[PDB]
């Protein structure tokens, strides 16, 4: 079962952990958005049953998780992460208070588009939404313009024997009301300072990791 | 090459 993460007791804490977001949305030219926008592809082309051999789907009592959670970022209550610079990975996200295994860290938004009008694109953040058997319905996150903290989190080496001793979150795809939805959760219970990694490389092997730390 | 990161659609958490 999902859990919801627990925001900060502090509001001074609060706003100084959405003050590093808003900071580093600032240097990256982007604008804060906290769900997933649809010019690029029609929310009508996200749809879970496209995907190449189905999409697991979220239950009530997880959906109702989500929903809580989304009304918690709504009112001020973000999850305690703080968004910190780092010489060897640039922008990163460490947990800022407790973050307990199962917990519902944040939702992967951004602008959806089509991964065919995508193919040259630079973005060092690109996400998979609907991988589907036609190539033209295949669907992909862009956070280039609009995003969240999801976009900031690093990922962890995948050619070394020991890089995934760092993941302590992982990036899942539940149908959510029969569209596909990107999620990022606790794998494991995640300390004050500790710097959050998933694997960039769930599913497809699309992202370069070799020279990551 | 474009270079976007991936997640599963089952098998859960
Ligand atoms: N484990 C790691 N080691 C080194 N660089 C990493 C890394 N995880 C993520 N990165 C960096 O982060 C990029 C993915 S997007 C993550 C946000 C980014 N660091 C930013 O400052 O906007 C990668 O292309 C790489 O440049």
């Amino acid at each position: 079962r999902l859990l919801p993460f627990v925001s900060s007791e502090d509001p001074a804490q609060r706003l100084k952990q959405m003050g590093t977001l808003a900071s580093a949305l600032t240097e990256l030219q982007m604008e804060f958005s906290d769900d997933l926008t649809y010019g690029m592809a029609p929310r009508s082309a996200n749809q879970a049953r496209f995907e190449e051999g189905g999409m697991q789907v979220l239950t009530k009592e997880d959906i109702e998780t989500l929903e809580q959670c989304r009304a918690m970022c709504k009112r001020g209550d973000c999850p305690p992460l703080l968004v910190v610079f780092d010489s060897r990975e640039g922008f990163t996200v460490e947990a800022d208070g407790q973050i307990k295994d199962m917990t519902f860290i944040a939702e992967y938004t951004g602008d959806v588009d089509y991964i065919r009008n995508r193919e040259h694109d630079d973005c060092d953040s690109m996400m998979t939404l609907l991988l589907a058997k036609d190539p033209s319905s295949s669907l992909v996150i862009c956070p280039d313009k609009r995003g969240n903290i999801a976009r900031f989190i690093s990922g962890i080496n995948n050619h070394t024997l020991d890089a995934k001793k760092k993941q302590n979150c992982k990036c899942v795809r539940y149908s959510v009301n029969g569209e596909c939805r990107v999620f990022l959760v606790a794998t494991r219970d995640i300390a004050k300072g500790e710097r959050l990694y998933y694997d960039y490389n769930g599913y497809e092997h699309e992202y370069p990791t070799q020279h990551f730390v | 090459k474009a270079a976007r990161k991936s997640a599963p659609a089952t098998g859960g958490v």
